[PDB]
């Protein structure tokens, strides 16, 4: 409906933080696998 | 062109595309509803005039 | 203390993507207990 949007990307403030706990995940889960 | 700035110092230019979401939001109401209305709203301005 | 408030729920927008978050960590437990 807007007459002259642009396109670019959105970064959001969750996702980057959420990600620390997601590799933090990932880490303990290959971790985990060690015992 | 350059909406209320020239009254106030160095004239900046704007599009009035922008200068009416800026009284709009002015007026208390949220801008995408021009961006929404645009057409019909310059319709309703050119028959007022 | 409000006169006259009601009864209803609330969304929150945090919990639907934790919750998508859960989702996935409990998809990784059930595929981590396969091997
Ligand atoms: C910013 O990103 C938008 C999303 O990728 C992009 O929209 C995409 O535009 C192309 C071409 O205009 C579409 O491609 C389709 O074009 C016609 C329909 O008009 C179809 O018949 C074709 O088969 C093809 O699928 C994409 O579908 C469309 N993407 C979406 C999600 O709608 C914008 O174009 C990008 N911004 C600029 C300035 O290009
Ligand atoms: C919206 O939800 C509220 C919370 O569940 C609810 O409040 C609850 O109201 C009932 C009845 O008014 C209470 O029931 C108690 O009533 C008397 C006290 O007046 C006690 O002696 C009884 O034993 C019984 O426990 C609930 O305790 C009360 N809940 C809470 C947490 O305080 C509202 O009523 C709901 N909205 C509407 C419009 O009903
Ligand atoms: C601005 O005007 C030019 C032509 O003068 C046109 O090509 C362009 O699409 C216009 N931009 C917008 C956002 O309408
Ligand atoms: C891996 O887990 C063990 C206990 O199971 C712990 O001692 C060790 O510090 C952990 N290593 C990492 C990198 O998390
Ligand atoms: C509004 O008035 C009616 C009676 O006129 C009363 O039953 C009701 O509780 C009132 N509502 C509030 C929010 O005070
Ligand atoms: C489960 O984990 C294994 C790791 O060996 C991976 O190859 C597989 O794609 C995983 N499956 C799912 C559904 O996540």
């Amino acid at each position: 409906v807007v007459i002259g949007i642009v396109n670019n990307t959105v970064y959001d403030p969750l996702q980057p933080e959420l990600d620390s706990f997601k590799e933090e995940l990932d880490k303990y889960f290959k971790n985990h696998t060690s015992p | 062109t350059s909406g209320w700035t020239f009254g106030a110092g160095p004239a900046l230019q704007i599009p009035f595309p922008m200068q009416m979401a800026y009284r709009f939001n002015g007026i208390g109401v949220t801008q995408n509803v021009l961006y929404e209305n645009q057409k019909l709203i310059a319709n309703q301005f050119n028959s007022a005039i």
